[PDB]
């Protein structure tokens, strides 16, 4: 292969050492599942303790991460437990990227990452906005990307793309901008999904 | 001479030696059977030998840091806070928490 | 306390969604008068502003009758 | 890589201190900054007045949509719904019916200008090269109704730009 | 007495025809073309702005408090136009007993124009920014009085006609070298929008740009002169206009070239730094007529 | 006439307001310390105003010591403005 | 227990009571500070109809989340936030509004 | 009779001479609106002045995307404007939501908030095409108030 392959695996075995090192501590409180693919590491964490996992990787003699920078969340209705809050972490001294995930349904409150990371509070507001996941012991939980008179949570797959309150008229009332009107133009639902399985090995037995 | 960061580059030796000797005792208070104490100690003992051998050389600062003594002192300063938090909240010593539901593949 | 029952009855009878003559003295606001779980306690909040005393959440649950409310008002 | 932004004390003793003090006592560098705009005033400005002069362009530029046709009559659009699905704005709508007898080429063909973020994706996805993006700027309306394009018609009225399109596509086959 | 109308009507045209200069000369500084479509070189645009704002443009006041808001432009335009009267020129209209004292007085009363506008709006949102704009003008008037006196104490009384006669061979820029630098900066404080910036709204433009020409002329009396010539009024009239026009270019130079100094650090340039400098030169200018004979 | 010259400017200024009016038909106390110091300095300027017009007949040696004296104390008042003025 | 939320069963009910008092005091204040709009009395009637739709109470987990949301959408007035009589308005102004009947809805023909 | 018809054009010439637009930085369109200042394509002091100001301006350009958060915000700006007001919806987002459209937050059409007189269709609305929007505005002003 010359153009077909992106990069050959060489650091994959080196990154697999981290998949053993953190797992050598072996907590049922923390570890659970460790996944490593395409020069990247992924860890999912039990809901009971998220803060003790985040205090780890911060400082530490073997690996120095410090920056718990970017913070995402996954909406998926397949599992019994719905949401999956995903932390993307980066090291400056070590130069590596590791991932921290949560497995809980988190309609019930989850522990905040504000005491460990300063910029985490702004991302925590977005998760409460789009997904509707409350963070316990959080300072200033305020709406950012949502409207001031917005109902529900705008991202959830349970409701449509257009929404319920979206169209804003002016018409009859001199100053009051309208809200209750719900109709919008037709978004064409594409049913484009290819027959036959796309890739081998990814197939799971029923 | 001053470091680029906000932390002031102060000419202080053995300051790194005090903090690294302090954290070893804290680890030997509550966890003993846990692997957290068994693995962190051998890295710290390896680093302490480099300080004792090299007298105020930039090569000693270049070992596993390479951003002068000011960056290495910050690594020791938060080490005591990380060890005390690990001693207070039991996670390394005890493992008994419930397992997740069987689903992972997307 | 003297002249406390007269001050509380004048504000309670004047308020909306309440009987002026049917419910007076000893009768409960939630049991005898006929009010909702949030509606009955809301009338007690209006009486607190007129008297000039702030009422806690713990003491508000026990009080329902105007006769019982007069004893709680004294400080 | 390191480059360093800090000067680290430009003044040391006597000679180096006085000139650093002279620029703060009076001005000097402000008068030197005055000279920058002074020469900038004399040099000729690059300005284009639109109703007479025109700005620079390219052989491939996307503006207002217009569908092309074959040299011997016949509408080049074959009706696929290909360009419909690629369209990221969903501006293009297509419903097709058989044309009289034999031929099957279009009936409904509306492209919204209220939508459309201009990609050239519909130009790329088209196997017959029907929608070719012509050098267009002039489009201004009173209503949305006048702005959004109807069932071909106004798109077919792009004949006034199709002479330029035929010249531009000659720089497009075997790309540049 | 017809000459008063011959000093308002051509002056109102000068403020109008500034709109060409204020964005064409400023235009070539920024490599952009200014007025071109409207006229042959855009000469029709300055008068076109008057037809736009005066006649057709209607009013929407915030509260309109009886007398105010419709009184503030009268104070703005009135004080700006009355400043033209004491001006020496080749020959002054109704020459005052003391010249420069009338000049400093009507400029200090011109602070009211931005004061009554702050009282016109009922909201607290506008008046805080309005008082900040007063602070830009009120502070620099302290130094403006000092630098004036140092020029006067060198030669001549308060009369503006005597200031032309004292500049016979050499300009006053050379003896007052640091003081001439001050008049380039101190004049820009009076709503010029170069070191600091904050119907009837259009009338404020006609008054604020009028003061810009006024400070350009007043600097060309205190520091410029070249020649007097009482027998030939022709030679003085042309030579005075060119000197004033060169200072008008420098006023538009600061507006384009240099960013705002901040309101807090405007009080660090002045008061903290300029006031010790101006008074030290004022101390120097007291000793000058005593050290060497220099009394009018 | 000064009275005729002044009134002509104001009457034309009032007329410009009516054109736009009639024709168409369809907190923080730190600012105060700056304002007070303006007044107190200008009064020292008022005492130092006569200098170019006064010094013509009077003796120079008697004036020299007194003329500088007002400016010195005007700098001492600014010297008190250096011992913590504020954030302004 | 799991999961905590904020309160356990009976304690969650009294958190709504504390929330009710804070919002009842703001509706007279949001007439002079904000705008007249409709009425002070009619604004208080808008409060009671809002809590009637929320009145179910089966688990403290659902109740606790309503308190946090109740200290946000009703908080959009206390600390002074921009709305300009467009945001935080709950009642429909231009509503038809439709009725539920087999004679009223069927005459208009819907669904 | 003849003077009445000619004087009306003179008032219309005043707006044909100069138009002061509002500088709304609410878009990628706003960067192309900054290309109107860029010397190569200029209406600057040809008609356009970048001073803007909420009250003194005659024209307001609604640049691109508008959300439900900005829907009450842009409406109160329009009320502050003087009676001779023209609104240009420069960009495909302003015309009816170029992208997004079917999204929850983005307001469709802009005319649901503020009425539009001149529409500009272009996403990256090329400065060449942007020059039409002002030139068409000047051409559209023909006759005002007959009686
Ligand atoms: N509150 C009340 O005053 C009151 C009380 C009781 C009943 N009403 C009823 O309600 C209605 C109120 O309407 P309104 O007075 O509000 O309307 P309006 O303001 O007078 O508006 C009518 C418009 O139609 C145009 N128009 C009408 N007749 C025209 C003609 N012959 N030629 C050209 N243009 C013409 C006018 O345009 P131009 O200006 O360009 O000509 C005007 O702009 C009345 O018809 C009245 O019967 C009112
Ligand atoms: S434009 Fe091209 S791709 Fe689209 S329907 Fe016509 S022929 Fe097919
Ligand atoms: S240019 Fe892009 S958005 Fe426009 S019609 Fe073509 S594919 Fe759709
Ligand atoms: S029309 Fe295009 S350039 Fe303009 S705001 Fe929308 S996406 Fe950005």
């Amino acid at each position: 292969r010359p153009t077909v392959r992106p990069r050959n695996d060489v650091a994959h075995k080196q990154l697999s050492a981290f998949g053993e090192y953190v797992a050598e501590i072996l907590p049922k409180y923390v570890q659970q599942v460790q996944v490593s693919c395409f020069n990247e590491l992924e860890i999912c964490i039990h809901p009971d303790g998220v803060i003790p996992v985040l205090t780890f990787l911060r400082d530490h003699s073997n690996a120095q991460f410090k920056s718990l920078a970017d913070l995402t969340a996954v909406d998926i209705p397949t599992r019994q437990n719905r949401f999956e809050i995903v932390y993307n972490l980066l090291s400056l001294r070590f130069n590596s990227r590791i991932r921290v995930k949560t497995y809980t349904d988190e309609l019930t409150p989850i522990e905040s990452s504000v005491p460990v990371y300063k910029a985490a509070n702004w991302y925590e507001r977005e998760i409460w906005d789009m997904f509707g996941v409350f963070f316990a012991n959080h300072p200033d939980l305020r709406r950012i990307l949502t409207d001031y008179g917005f109902e529900g949570h705008p991202f959830r797959k349970d409701f449509p793309l257009s929404g319920y309150v979206e169209l804003r008229y002016d018409d009859e009332v001199k100053r009051v901008v309208a809200e209750p009107v719900e109709l919008a133009q037709e978004f064409r639902k594409f049913d484009l999904n290819s027959p036959w399985e796309a890739f081998p090995a990814y197939r799971q037995p029923p | 001479t001053g470091l680029v960061g906000l932390a002031v580059c102060e000419t202080p030796h053995e300051r790194l030696k005090i903090l690294y000797t302090k954290i070893l005792d804290v680890l030997g208070h509550i966890p003993k059977n846990a692997a957290y104490r068994k693995y962190t100690e051998q890295i710290t003992n390896e680093k302490l030998s480099m300080v004792k051998a090299e007298p105020d050389v930039k090569k000693l600062e270049e070992r596993l840091q390479g951003g002068q003594i000011e960056e290495v002192i910050l690594q020791a300063e938060n080490e005591l806070s990380l060890a005390r938090k690990m001693i207070q909240w039991k996670p390394w010593e005890p493992l008994v928490e419930e397992p997740p539901a069987s689903q992972w593949k997307w | 306390l003297e002249g406390i029952k007269d001050r509380v009855l004048y504000v309670l009878k004047l308020y909306d969604k309440i009987d002026p003559e049917k419910l007076s003295v000893n009768s409960h606001f939630m049991k005898d008068l006929g009010l909702d779980s949030l509606d009955q306690v809301e009338i007690i909040m209006a009486m607190e502003d007129e008297f000039g005393f702030e009422i806690p959440d713990i003491d508000a649950e026990k009080l329902m009758c105007p006769q019982e409310i007069v004893d709680y008002i004294a400080d | 890589t390191y480059k360093y932004v800090n000067l680290r004390e430009p003044s040391m003793d006597m000679k180096s201190v006085t000139d650093r003090a002279a620029q703060t006592l009076l001005w000097t560098e402000l008068i030197r900054g005055l000279g920058m705009t002074l020469s900038y005033l004399f040099r000729e400005p690059a300005t284009i007045n639109y109703p007479f002069e025109k700005g620079p362009l390219s052989p491939r530029f996307r503006g207002e949509h217009a569908l092309r046709r074959y040299p011997s009559g016949e509408e080049r659009c074959i009706a696929c719904k290909l360009c419909e699905a690629v369209c990221p704005a969903q501006a293009i709508t297509i419903e097709a019916e058989p044309r009289a007898d034999g031929s099957r080429r279009t009936t409904r063909y509306d492209i919204d200008m209220t939508k459309c973020i201009y990609c050239g994706f519909c130009q790329e996805a088209c196997p017959v090269d029907a929608i070719v993006e012509g050098p267009n700027f002039e489009f201004s309306t009173e209503t949305h109704e006048e702005l959004l394009y109807n069932k071909e018609k106004l798109l077919n009225n792009g004949d006034k730009w199709e002479a330029e399109i035929a010249a531009n596509i000659q720089a497009d086959y075997l790309y540049r | 007495m017809i000459n008063i109308l011959m000093l308002i009507i051509p002056i109102l045209l000068a403020v109008a025809f500034l709109t060409l200069v204020e964005r064409k000369v400023l235009g070539y500084m920024q490599l952009r073309k200014g007025p071109n479509v409207v006229g042959p070189y855009g000469l029709l645009q300055p008068i076109a702005d008057a037809i736009k704002l005066f006649i057709k443009e209607p009013l929407r006041p915030a509260t309109s408090s009886a007398s105010m808001f419709i009184l503030a432009p009268i104070m703005a335009l009135g004080l700006a136009l009355t400043m033209w009267i004491p001006l020496p020129m080749p020959y002054p209209l109704i020459n005052m007993n003391l010249g420069v004292l009338f000049m400093l007085a009507m400029s200090s009363l011109a602070v009211y124009s931005i004061l009554w506008s702050g009282w016109a709006s009922n909201s607290k949102y506008a008046l805080i920014g309005a008082l900040r704009a007063v602070a830009q003008t009120i502070s620099y008037e302290v130094t403006l009085a000092i630098i004036l006196l140092s020029v006067l104490l060198m030669s001549g009384s308060f009369t503006l006609s005597t200031l032309i006669t004292t500049q016979e061979q050499m300009w006053l820029i050379l003896p007052a070298w640091p003081l001439a630098m001050m008049w380039f900066i101190s004049t820009l404080a009076e709503t010029n929008r170069a070191p600091f910036d904050l119907g009837p709204f259009a009338l404020f433009f006609m008054a604020e740009y009028a003061n810009i020409i006024m400070m350009n002329i007043f600097t060309a009396i205190l520091f410029l002169g070249t020649s007097h010539n009482p027998h030939m009024p022709e030679l003085y009239t042309i030579n005075f206009t060119i000197k004033s026009l060169l200072l008008t270019m420098s006023f538009l130079w600061i507006r384009a070239s240099y960013p705002r100094f901040r309101y807090d650090q405007l009080m660090h340039l002045l008061w903290k730094n300029f006031l010790p400098l101006t008074l030290a030169l004022c101390m120097w200018h007291v000793s000058l007529p005593i050290l060497t004979s220099g009394i009018p | 006439n000064l009275m005729l010259a002044l009134l002509t400017n104001f009457t034309l200024a009032t007329l410009l307001v009516i054109i736009a009016f009639w024709l168409p038909q369809l907190f923080s106390m730190k600012f105060f310390l700056v304002a007070i110091t303006f007044l107190l300095f200008d009064l020292e300027i008022a005492l130092l105003l006569p200098l170019p017009w006064a010094s013509q007949t009077a003796n120079l040696n008697t004036m020299l010591t007194m003329a500088l004296f007002l400016i010195i104390l005007l700098a001492v008042s600014l010297a008190y403005e250096w011992t913590q003025k504020g954030l302004e | 227990v799991k999961p905590i939320f904020s309160r356990d069963m009976n304690e969650a009910k009294r958190r709504v009571r504390e929330l009710y008092r804070a919002w009842y005091r703001e509706v007279p204040n949001t007439v002079h500070l904000f705008q007249l709009d409709i009425s002070v009395k009619q604004g208080r009637d808008k409060v009671r109809e809002m809590f009637k739709k929320n009145a179910h109470i089966t688990d403290p987990r659902v109740v606790d989340l309503l308190v946090i949301k109740g200290k946000m959408e009703l908080e959009e007035t206390i600390k002074v936030w921009k709305q300009r009589t467009h945001v935080m308005r709950f009642f429909h102004e231009t509503e038809a509004p439709r009725p539920k009947d087999f004679l009223s809805k069927f005459y208009v023909g819907h669904d | 009779e003849y003077v009445v018809a000619k004087l009306d054009d003179l008032i219309n010439w005043a707006r044909r001479s100069s138009l002061w637009p509002m500088t709304f930085g609410l878009a990628c369109c706003a960067v192309e609106m900054m290309h109107m200042a860029a010397p190569r394509y200029d209406m600057d002091r040809f008609g356009v002045v970048f001073r803007a100001s909420p009250r003194q301006s005659d024209v307001m350009i609604v640049a691109g995307t508008l959300t439900n958060k900005m829907a009450p915000a842009l409406r109160k700006v329009y009320d502050q404007m003087p009676e001779p007001r023209y609104v240009v919806s420069m960009g495909s987002c302003a015309n009816g939501g170029g992208y997004y459209h079917y999204s929850y937050s983005v307001v469709r059409g802009c005319d649901r908030i503020v009425p539009v007189d001149i529409y500009v269709p272009g996403c990256p609305p090329t400065a060449e095409a942007l020059l039409y929007g002002i030139l068409q505005l000047q051409k559209k002003i023909k006759r005002e108030k007959r009686l």
